């Protein structure tokens, strides 16, 4: 907003212009599309990937190898990414060449030509991708999470596509989704280093003339059910080490809810990681799951808390990886930290615990904002979800002056399953798992037994 | 705007870059030292004092630098390199003085306990065997053994386990009395960081520094040039699935005023790998030869490696130990460099070097914790700071003559040394090399 240096518009078609700081040694932009796995259905199931994987091809005013030449001569430093609420292009190039690289990316955002060559290409590496994702934990968990914590539903239509579905994706579902969320109106330009004045230029000159195709208004709130699930044991390689799998989840809140401080600061204060934790002081070892659990219990090789939180809800919870023999304990040992957060009278959350995850958390902000990609990512963002950024100082102010009763009292919320979100979700928990399901036991009853979410509307 | 630099008395430099719209930091402590400053006995006690700098000081037991880092948000590390010894933290802009402080604290004060120094030599150990399981970092420390033959270069940084069992307290504290002077070290700092403040804090926290009774420009040469043994080194091992091999020639250091042309010379013949290819749309005739008729190899990778006095150029190559003949592909690579040298390159192609080089060099300073990288390894290796705009320029100005020349010249009728790790059978002999590239 004003040390920022932070300035907004609209051009005619509705298309918003964003720009942020001044003069640098080099300059970085992109262009936020409000689009993502989450507005799929069943009927779009994986174009986002697709298209995104299809970024920087050739358009109607670039042949592909031109395209891929003039983006090397201008640095590489380019990507198109995509996610569940996102779908990006990229990139950070020197001074005098932010122009030419709006052009490449609006060209590839407007007149992607997508041959039948390119969309081949794109499917036939997509399924070794996505056999390659089902091998890692760390992605597969989170993956489960989602889908079982809205029941397959917006936030939880599968990120990954599932591998049968991806032949079928043809050009004309590719076209569907771009005339639906390929729109002015649903598109940010961003830019780090630009003059506000420059900026406009630039945009009216490649995006000014781009038209909305007026397509049916197809986003719906995300509405958290909670719920369970279990994938067979992963396979035994060599010397790595036998692990079971467990997330215990709640609703969480929307990224711009007024208590997303307090709640990021809770996730910092429970922390946590891997048993291992490379990295001198400030890594985080003071961190309730890193004294209270992985400090205590070794055949627990890992524990983190994790805060998804999205434009109208999130997960908060925690991770927990043991060694199959310790499956049965897992449940229990995630009941007693969620509840040692609020419900417990010795174990309060004191001024210490407080103060530095506070610190902490305003740390790893500001830390990461040092990154211009990562200040336009941020940016662009923000204002795609509702149009301001909101300047650095109200940001550490509103974390600053958290209270402990502040983290209790969001804590007991979540935990609870008193979360009140607009799509009006349910209180009870999302337990996903990857080991035998008879090793965790009563999921359910040591949850109630904790008095942990919620039973009666 | 630019790097504001100052002296303190003691010689100790301070570097700084302000980052406007920030509100943290990085700082630094630099010093000419690390490996490189050890003897064969001494081998390996930089990096011994590096692990031991967050054990505890005269001012602070171990738990009360991790508990008081972690209160305020900032984060501590610690580096080795041959070249140097580092220790940097990240903090708030509030902290920057506390930063100032615990650096140098840890840097100067620190107890070395014995019973720590003891506890210490195993996780050295356990941390030996795990390089020991990374075979591009086996080969490259044995190139370095017989390319610097008995020189200070040619020394690892863990040292031999021989040695990681036997350094004793009074070896820590001669390497620290010896090495530790203020006109030897760095402080640089980048972000929310008011230059003359930081310099007095470098004063009150730093000063108490030893001056070297013989001071000498951070710059300015240590002693006699390293010198350049060609030699080969064949490390049979028929266990291992895939071998590997490097090639170098004496390289290009910090500050030779070829050092760009070095680097985009380095870019034009590039990398590969067998399935992701380049990185490139279009590859050199040297990649697609590689991936012909089933492969010639695993990878390629171009490498330049520089000191303040010597550097390293060339290739480093991953192969199949069943199914590749290295000699084949040594054959290509030594024929790429014969192309580059013939002159047979395009504008293209160096044009497309210069973007990847400018990119890998500029775009890549972003956060403060990179630039005070770049501003004290530039600074502590080389006496100062060539600017983001001035290294844009040098390269810049690179012309495809530059390149030709800078070949002929360092590929031409020079010594070349080499190190291959698995099945070894089938690796040709450096004289082999030497006769086909020079041919
Ligand atoms: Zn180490």
């Amino acid at each position: 907003a004003r040390t920022d240096n932070f300035k907004l518009s609209s051009l005619a078609n509705g298309l918003k212009v964003a720009t942020s700081n001044t003069p640098g040694h080099f300059s970085a932009l992109g262009l936020y599309i409000d689009a993502g796995s989450r507005f799929e259905g069943r009927n779009l199931k994986g174009c986002t990937h697709i298209l995104d994987r299809l970024a920087f091809k050739s358009t109607e005013h670039v042949e592909g190898r031109a395209m891929a030449e003039t983006l090397e001569l201008l640095g590489g430093n380019y990507q198109c990414t995509s996610s569940r609420e996102n779908l990006m292009y990229q990139a950070s190039v020197f001074n005098q060449d932010v122009g030419k690289m709006l052009q490449l990316m609006s060209e590839t955002v407007r007149f992607p030509k997508i041959t039948e060559q390119e969309l081949q290409e794109q499917k036939l590496s997509a399924e070794y991708e996505i056999d390659e994702v089902w091998m890692k934990p760390e992605l597969v968990l989170p993956e489960l999470l989602h889908t079982a914590a809205y029941s397959g539903e917006t936030l939880g239509s599968p990120l990954i596509c599932p591998r049968g579905l991806i032949p079928s994706i043809s050009k004309y579902y590719l076209l569907d989704y771009r005339n639906k969320f390929y729109t002015p109106e649903n598109t940010v330009a961003a830019f780090v280093g630009v003059p506000h004045e420059k900026a406009l230029e630039l945009t009216g000159k490649y995006l000014g003339d781009w038209q909305s195709t007026h397509p049916p208004i197809t986003k719906k709130v995300a509405q958290y059910t909670g719920g369970e699930s279990c994938i067979p044991p992963a396979p035994v390689f060599g010397n790595l080490p036998e692990l079971f799998h467990i997330q215990i989840g709640f609703e969480g809140l929307p990224i711009d809810h007024p208590d997303i401080y307090a709640l990021a600061t809770l996730q910092t204060l429970l922390g946590g990681g891997g048993s291992f934790s490379a990295g001198g002081p400030g890594k985080g070892m003071y961190s309730r799951l890193y004294t209270h659990v992985l400090n205590q219990y070794y055949f627990v090789e890992n524990c983190v808390a994790f805060n998804h939180s999205y434009s109208d809800s999130g997960i908060f919870g925690i991770s927990l990886s043991c060694i199959p023999q310790a499956a049965p304990q897992a449940v229990e040992v995630i009941a007693q930290q969620m509840y040692n957060t609020f419900a417990n009278k010795d174990l309060r959350l004191t001024e210490d615990e407080v103060s530095r995850a506070k610190n902490q958390l305003k740390s790893s902000l500001l830390m990461n904002l040092e990154s211009k990609l990562v200040e336009l990512e941020d940016m662009g963002r923000q204002v795609l979800m509702h149009g301001r950024k909101i300047p650095v100082n109200e940001m550490i102010s509103k974390i600053e002056d958290l209270k402990p009763d502040d983290i209790s009292r969001v804590a007991e919320m979540i935990f609870t399953g008193n979360v009140n979100n607009a799509g009006n979700g349910k209180g009870r928990a999302t337990v996903v798992m990857q080991g035998d399901r008879g090793s965790f036991g009563d999921v359910e009853n040591v949850l109630k037994a904790y008095g942990l979410g919620n039973s009666s509307s | 705007p630019g790097t504001r630099t100052s002296k303190l008395p003691n010689g100790l430099t301070i570097a700084t870059e302000y980052i406007p719209n920030t509100s943290s930091a990085t700082v630094g402590i630099f010093v000419d030292a690390g490996s490189r400053a050890e003897n064969v006995k001494n081998n390996g006690t930089a990096h011994f004092l590096e692990h031991l700098a967050f054990k505890g000081t005269q001012n602070r037991p171990q738990q009360g630098i991790e508990l008081e880092i972690e209160n305020i948000g900032s984060h501590l590390n610690a580096y080795t390199s041959r070249e140097n010894t580092v220790y940097y933290a990240k903090s708030l802009q509030e902290d920057i003085p506390k930063a100032v402080d615990i650096l140098s604290d840890i840097l100067t004060k620190s107890v070395l306990d014995n019973s720590a120094i003891e506890r210490e030599r195993d996780v050295i150990i356990r941390e030996s065997e795990e390089v020991d399981k990374m075979y591009d970092e086996v080969v490259f420390d044995h190139l370095h053994e017989i390319t610097y033959k008995d020189q200070p270069l040619g020394r690892t940084i863990l040292g031999p386990i021989k040695n990681i069992k036997s350094i004793t307290r009074t070896d820590l504290k001669d390497y620290i009395t010896k090495n530790y002077k203020g006109d030897r070290m760095v402080l640089a700092g980048a972000g929310a960081v008011d230059h003359e403040k930081l310099v007095q804090y470098a004063q009150k926290y730093f000063g108490h520094v030893p001056k070297s009774e013989s001071p000498v420009p951070l710059g300015s040469p240590r002693g006699p040039l390293p010198v350049f043994c060609r030699g080969e080194r064949f490390i049979k091992e028929n266990t291992l699935p895939t071998t590997h091999i490097a090639i170098a020639l004496e390289g290009v250091s910090w500050s030779a005023p070829d050092y760009f042309v070095a680097l985009a010379t380095q870019a034009i013949v590039g990398n590969w790998d067998r399935a992701i290819g380049t990185g490139t749309n279009s590859p050199s005739p040297l990649a697609v030869a590689a991936s012909q008729n089933g492969s010639l190899a695993n990878s390629y990778m171009s490498f330049s490696t520089s000191y303040a006095d010597s550097g390293l150029w060339g290739m480093y190559i991953v192969t199949d130990s069943n199914e590749h003949n290295v000699r084949l592909i040594v054959n290509e690579i030594l024929k790429e460099w014969k192309r580059i040298k013939s002159g047979k390159i395009s504008d293209a192609e160096v044009n497309r070097a210069k973007a990847q080089l400018k990119a890998a060099l500029l775009l890549s300073l972003d956060g403060s914790t990179a630039i005070v990288e770049d501003i004290g390894r530039q600074v502590v290796t080389t006496g100062k700071r060539l600017s983001p705009e001035e290294v844009f320029e040098q390269v810049d100005k690179i012309t495809k003559d530059d390149i030709i020349m800078w070949a002929n010249y360092r590929l031409q009728n020079k010594p070349v040394s080499m190190v291959a790790l698995g099945n070894t059978s089938t690796v040709p002999n450096v004289s082999y090399i030497e006769e086909k590239l020079n041919q």
